[PDB]
């Protein structure tokens, strides 16, 4: 909490299985977009559902690039260098998934507004 | 009859 | 703080998804047989600290039955499941209670009947009775909407640690720290493959 | 051999061990107890040992040694584990730390020698019985295991043999306990009132428990055991739970005797006056003790409940008579109400199943009700605290309790709901959880009062929620309020009835809320609108006094402007509303142009959009162009739903061009299939087009399911849908069939198939051979169609069965091999479909008579069906279907032994002629069998077979000879005369 929340989602995040090539979920619950109030610096904290276990913790790069996938309208997905949710900081390639269109798309806005503040 | 409570609900409101 | 659970069952309904849904959130849609046990870590975080279960997942089918009730020993709690959609399910729950409390005869058991999220619900709510003699805890879960699927694993916690007010609370946040090629090919192969569930809500 | 303490280590790496070592060690530890040959070495562990897990895994190889090939040992090896497991026993029980340290091991030990009697007790041990009783008397260690022996003994001699032995095992065991019962009474009896050791009391009272599920009567009304029960025993804590449940099992035993009613009244006289001294008194609050779940408590009070209902429910008479007894059923109904005040659900409908059984008996029994007075006035408030959200099915018996306490006094019922709602008003009990809980109750009794009263108390809850309303500030909290106000009228249709001024109030204000952004009330008012609708209908068709034209005519003109804010599928509900309202005009005329009138703007919007997409179109890739296609007939599948057979004006207005756009979106999926490969049926733009396309078949669907003029149905709609959709399906690749299409042919041919014999032939031929072969190389891919292609051939083979015999032979083997591979899934939907389609097909081919193609269907297929359902009914893996299979292998018996098949089924060139069909099936049954199941003698199949045909007429007893041979193949040497059990 000595973070401000920018940003609130509900969304749910798929990490790619590379040797199987099969999408497995990660978390279902609220996606928030939290900039510490002391380095100004913004990351991804995402917590499943009733369990409130973390299933995505990284800092948005500006180096990140948000692509669609090929059967949805409504995800995006990006790859992940440094993800601390299990500990243990490794590379994933995430898909996250939201209700609407809309959200997919406010989404991608207020990723890009956090990645410019993330490198002031 | 009761148009008392008619009007009553017809004002029943959820902003302001 | 440690405690051993056993999850027992017909072959079917849903060990080995339920328990994979908890430790990685992945829900499986392939039915690969468990082969006598299998022994998984999970730990959730309460208000009174910590708690670890040591699952051992054991084996529906009697070819794959392993050790069977051999697997039961020393165990402190205890999850019966059955299959809302399988009425055969349901009627061997007797069967796999009375191997139970054969070898643990006074631990906290839930009972549960999986897959609600269907349409087509064979065992009817009013006719799940038998949790009301043998003192067992029941919960109608589904693995695959996550419905009550916390219910089982709060409930023994609180009868282990005693205490009924216990709660699963919020892991705090670590900060998040801040040649390579490969990783923008096996990026395009994820955009080539569909998400699975393009469907449902969300 | 055998290396024993690399043994204790290996089962220590395994319970006590972690990570990779454990899931190594329990890979061997298996491999270990599946050797066929390692109960040999069960003599060394068992004696050698210092681990008693290890002892517990050779006590597990013995019994499987036990249980399924005791029979094969030679005579001294089952001697030689005989004594010993006895031996081993009595050993544990002189030392005074492994008897309280190890009672696993001992528990599992007592448990393989049940399994040993089992197979030789009593024929081959008379003695053990008289010699249990006597080591009784040496050791209260032994006599305390003996009893865990005896309540073991009971356990699967009564209680679990139905399923794992024979009719004939099972009831030679049941005679023998039963012959030998006066003498284990006598010991347990002696043992319950000489004391004294706890831990021998409780050993004793489980195995009481065991004995009540059947013993005679005589054995507890006729001794001192009942007063033993409910006083002695109830005043320890470490014998009371074990007590309640056998003096819980007593009040559901084996009376017309005027004295077994005093002992029946006598036992719970002393228990509940032990309760009220010794555990707590009739005022404690029982919600804060299972709310704390201090030691017990929890599963003292879920016994408690499941004593005093059952006990209730069938000896409620003797108390409610002598007024000596009054208070002792109003004090044990007192706990009942206390009980019910726990919140823990799954207690909760247990005493909640119990006040129904007794406010039905008030509402029916005479001279009852007034007894219960002060009961039934409590429980009023316990349930109205407690009203669920309208589980579904405890909401129905909150309710029914309820309506039946409402009708048993209409006057507190009103004055607690209207006590409760004032102190929501002045805000004590005030909480959005407490006042939806209070509406539910309100609304659940709706229909019971007299009109007049219902009249009076319903505007004053309006009245007074209203007021709720101005005085709340908030939206979150006005919005609360409004919804439950809606709830109430709308539970209240007989009252909206007869004030027509304010029932069109309401509606207006539905209306009203629908352009309302928050959350969940466009949804409110929506459902609350069609729920109105509903049980109201009349009430908009006709011309109300006073107004100038039916009020539906008045929401249909400006259903735009309402409409305007909400998402398609609440518009969706709102025009499924107003299809409800059109149907109750009965001139036709009038009806057809509300309809008109009621499609306006979706038609519009039909029109331009086949217009400009016909001519063009490519407008069809659009992203929102299919969206408005998609809704435009999402709302004629709406309207078509609550009209049925009333909507044919509108379908014949869009049909044919339906139709073209279903043949055009057709394309466009073929296209993009080709352009960009499989992957494209997953992308939105081809998952949008395959949208239109199962809407476009699910209207049509809808409308033949429910349509009266089967003639119009045939003459104008089979024909032109047939083309539309038939080929299409066949000649697209698998991974973009639509599996609805097989759906809506299954509708079409259910209806109108016995009018249709070309088209139920061009059905088959379209989609039979494709679609099977996409289901016939596992039992995984294509789920959807698995299921459709089953419901299609089993209403086929029931309204059309011509269509099978017009297919080519090598056409008609692969029918028959589709209903066998029907049977082998575990799906549950396809099994039972693949078993009814074989049922129904012997029966059609037994109509037939003695013609060329019955003949020749038996020659061909019916011992394939024979041995098909006797794979399926033999190899556990399908216990599900036991039923069906059952009764399909007897029709297929019975065909024989009542020679309704004219040819013979065997070649004249293998076997003398003038066999009668029934000796060869005999032949090819046991031959078969010995095959299948080579450790059966010959004599067991004979025995079987023989039963199994003598009982072909006979469902209940064929069934228990299959399930006797269920069990005798999983053992070796049962006993071929268990077949003459009938
Ligand atoms: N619709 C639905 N399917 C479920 C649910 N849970 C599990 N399944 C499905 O049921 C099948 C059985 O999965 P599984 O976890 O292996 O059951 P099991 O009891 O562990 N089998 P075994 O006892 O032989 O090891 C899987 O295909 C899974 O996708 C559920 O909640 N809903
Ligand atoms: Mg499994």
């Amino acid at each position: 909490e000595d973070e401000e929340v920018l940003y609130k989602v509900r969304a749910k995040l798929f990490r790619f299985d590379a040797d199987a090539k099969e999408w497995k979920e990660r978390g279902t619950g609220d996606c928030k977009f939290l900039k510490n109030k002391k380095t100004n610096k913004v990351r991804i904290l995402m917590r499943r559902d009733k369990t409130l276990k973390i299933c995505a913790n990284h800092i948005i790069a500006p180096e990140y690039t948000l692509k669609p996938n090929v059967g949805s309208d409504r995800s995006w997905v990006y790859a992940c260098t440094a993800d601390i949710a299990e500990g243990e900081a490794e590379a994933f390639t995430f898909a996250i998934r939201f209700g609407s269109k809309e959200n997919a798309d406010k989404f991608k806005e207020e990723f890009e507004k956090a990645q410019e503040i993330n490198k002031k | 009859n009761l148009n008392e409570l008619a009007l009553k609900l017809a004002g029943l409101d959820i902003d302001e | 703080v440690q405690f051993k659970l056993v999850l027992v069952g017909d072959g079917g309904t849903g060990k080995t998804t339920f328990v994979k849904r908890h430790l990685t959130g992945e829900f499986e849609k392939k039915y690969v047989a468990t082969l006598g046990v299998e022994v998984h870590p999970l730990v959730f975080h309460t208000n009174r600290g910590p708690i670890k279960f040591n699952v051992w997942d054991t084996a529906g089918q009697e070819k794959f039955g392993g050790l069977r009730d051999g697997y039961y020993i020393q165990a402190q709690c205890a999850i019966i499941m059955f299959d809302v959609t399988s009425r055969v399910t349901y009627k061997n729950v007797p069967n796999w209670h009375r191997d139970l409390v054969r070898v643990c005869e006074n631990i906290p058991i839930v009972l549960c009947g999986n897959k609600v999220d269907i349409k087509d619900r064979k065992v009817k709510a009013k006719s799940i009775v038998f949790h009301r003699k043998k003192n067992l805890q029941y919960y109608d879960i589904s693995a695959k909407s996550n419905y009550n699927f916390e219910k089982p694993f709060l409930w023994l916690a609180r009868k282990l640690i005693g205490d009924p007010n216990l709660e699963f609370v919020a892991m705090p946040a670590l900060a998040p720290p801040e040649l390579a090629a490969q990783y923008e090919h096996d990026l395009e192969v994820a955009q080539t493959t569909a998400l699975p569930d393009e469907d449902d809500d969300l | 051999d055998l290396d024993i303490a690399l043994l204790d280590q290996v089962v220590s790496t395994f319970y006590q061990g972690s990570g990779v070592q454990q899931k190594q060690a329990q890979e061997i530890l298996t491999k270990f107890q599946d050797n066929p040959d390692a109960w040999q070495k069960a003599d060394q562990i068992l004696q050698f040992s210092t681990n008693p897990q290890s002892k517990f895994i050779a006590l597990s190889i013995l019994d499987k040694l036990i249980t399924r090939k005791w029979k094969l040992l030679p005579n001294d090896h089952r001697i030689g584990i005989r004594n010993f497991v006895v031996g081993m026993i009595i050993s544990m029980c002189q030392d005074d730390e492994v008897f309280k340290t190890q009672k696993n091991l001992i528990n599992k030990s007592d448990l393989t020698l049940v399994q040993i009697l089992k197979q030789e007790w009593p024929q081959n041990w008379p003695e053990f019985i008289p010699e249990l009783i006597g080591s009784s008397s040496s050791s209260v260690n032994v006599c305390e295991n003996n009893m865990i022996v005896l309540k073991l003994l009971s356990e699967e001699v009564f209680d679990f043999s139905a399923e794992q032995m024979t009719q004939a095992k099972a009831l030679h065991l049941k005679n023998s306990m039963s012959k030998e019962f006066e003498q284990i009474f006598k010991l347990c009896f002696q043992v319950l009132e000489q004391g004294s050791s706890s831990s021998l009391i409780v050993a004793t009272l489980e195995s009481l428990l065991r004995y009540l599920h059947w013993i005679p009567y005589r054995y507890i009304y006729e001794t001192n055991i009942l007063e033993l029960l409910s006083t002695k025993f109830m005043t320890s804590p470490d014998t009371r739970a074990i007590t309640l449940k056998c003096l819980t099992e007593v009040s559901n035993l084996k009376q017309d005797n005027d004295l077994i009613k005093r002992q029946t009244v006598l036992f719970f006289q002393n228990t509940l006056q032990q309760i009220a001294t010794s555990v707590m008194p009739v005022t404690a609050d029982l919600k804060a003790t299972y709310a704390n779940a201090n030691g017990n408590d929890q599963s003292f009070l879920q016994d408690l409940a499941m004593f005093l209902t059952t006990y209730l429910a069938r000896n409620r008479a003797l108390l409610e008579s002598d007024e000596s007894l009054r208070e002792l059923l109003l004090n044990a109904h007192q706990y009942l109400i206390q009980l019910s005040k726990i919140e823990e659900r799954e207690l909760f409908k247990t005493t909640l199943d119990y006040w129904h059984n007794l406010v039905a008996d008030l509402f029916y029994e005479p001279l009852k009700k007034h007894i219960y007075e002060e009961i039934c006035s409590q429980l009023r408030l316990v349930i109205i605290e407690n009203m669920v959200r309208p589980t579904i099915q405890l909401y129905k018996s909150e309710r029914e309790v309820l309506v039946y306490l409402t009708h048993l006094n209409v006057i507190d019922t009103e004055e607690i709901m209207i006590s409760k709602l004032a102190r929501q008003i002045d805000g004590s009990e005030w909480s959005w959880h407490n006042i939806n809980t209070l509406s539910w109750a309100i609304g659940s009794i709706s229909g019971t009062m007299s009109e007049d009263t219902e009249k009076r108390f319903v505007v004053t809850v309006i009245k007074d929620l209203l007021g709720l309303c101005e005085q709340k500030r908030g939206k979150d909290n006005k919005a609360v309020v409004a919804s439950d106000i809606m709830y109430v009228v709308g539970q209240y249709p007989r009252f909206l009835k007869a004030h027509w001024n304010f029932l069109r109030t309401v509606i207006l204000k539905l209306f009203e809320f629908m352009h309302e952004t928050h959350e969940g009330v466009q949804d409110m008012a929506c459902d609350t609108f069609i729920k109105i609708v509903q049980k109201c209908k009349y009430h908009f068709v006709i011309q109300q006094p006073r107004e100038s034209e039916p009020f539906i005519q008045t929401i249909i003109r400006d259903i735009q402007k309402t409409t305007a804010d909400l998402q398609p599928q609440q518009v969706h509900t709102f025009y499924k509303a107003c299809g409800i309202i059109i149907s109750e005009e009965r001139s036709v005329a009038e009806r057809n142009r509300l309809l008109s009138d009621l499609m306006q703007l979706p038609n519009m919007a039909w029109d331009t959009i086949v217009e400009q997409s016909t001519a063009n179109p490519t407008l069809l890739l659009d992203s929102e162009t299919v969206k408005i296609i998609a809704n435009i007939i999402k709302t004629n599948v709406a309207v078509c739903t609550s009209m049925g057979a009333d909507f044919y004006p509108q379908l014949g207005h869009i049909y044919y061009n339906m139709l073209q756009l279903y043949r055009a979106v057709s394309s466009m999926i073929s296209a993009q299939v080709a352009a960009e490969g499989l992957i494209a049926t997953k992308t939105p733009k081809v998952r949008g087009l395959r949208t239109i396309k199962k809407e476009i078949l699910k209207l049509v669907e809808t409308y033949i399911s429910k349509a009266r003029n089967l003639d119009d149905v045939v003459k104008v709609l089979v024909e032109p849908l047939l083309n539309a959709v038939l080929e299409d399906y066949m000649n697209n690749v698998p991974d973009a069939r639509d599996a609805e299409v097989l759906n809506c042919m299954t509708t079409v041919v259910e209806k109108v198939g016995h009018m249709i014999p070309q088209g139920v032939i061009l059905i088959l031929q379209s989609v039979f051979e494709c679609t099977l072969d996409m289901i016939n190389k596992d039992f995984t891919e294509y789920p959807e169609h698995r299921v459709e292609f089953y419901k299609l051939l089993k209403v086929i083979n029931e309204k059309s069965f011509a269509a099978f015999l017009e297919l080519p032979p090598a056409a008609f083997k692969l029918f028959v091999d589709a209903i066998c591979w029907a049977f082998k899934h575990n799906n549950r939907d396809v099994e039972v479909n693949g078993l009814q389609i074989a049922l129904d097909l012997v029966k059609n081919i037994e109509r037939m008579g003695n013609v060329p193609f019955a003949n020749e269907f038996h020659k061909n297929y019916f011992f394939i069906f024979v041995s098909e359902t006797f794979f399926v009914l033999t190899d556990s893996d399908h216990k599900s279907g036991f039923s069906k299979q059952a009764l399909l292998l007897m029709k297929l018996i019975s065909l024989v032994y009542d020679n309704k098949i004219s040819v013979p089924l065997y070649q004249e060139a293998e076997v003398p002629q003038g066999t009668s069909n029934q000796v060869y099936l005999s032949q090819y049954l046991a031959n078969m069998l010995s095959n299948a199941f080579p450790h059966l003698t010959s004599e067991q199949i004979a025995s079987f077979l023989s039963a199994l045909t003598k009982q072909c007429k006979d469902l209940v007893v064929f069934k228990g000879t299959l399930r006797d041979f269920l069990v005798q193949i999983k053992e070796v040497g049962g006993d071929p005369t268990d077949y003459l059990f009938a």
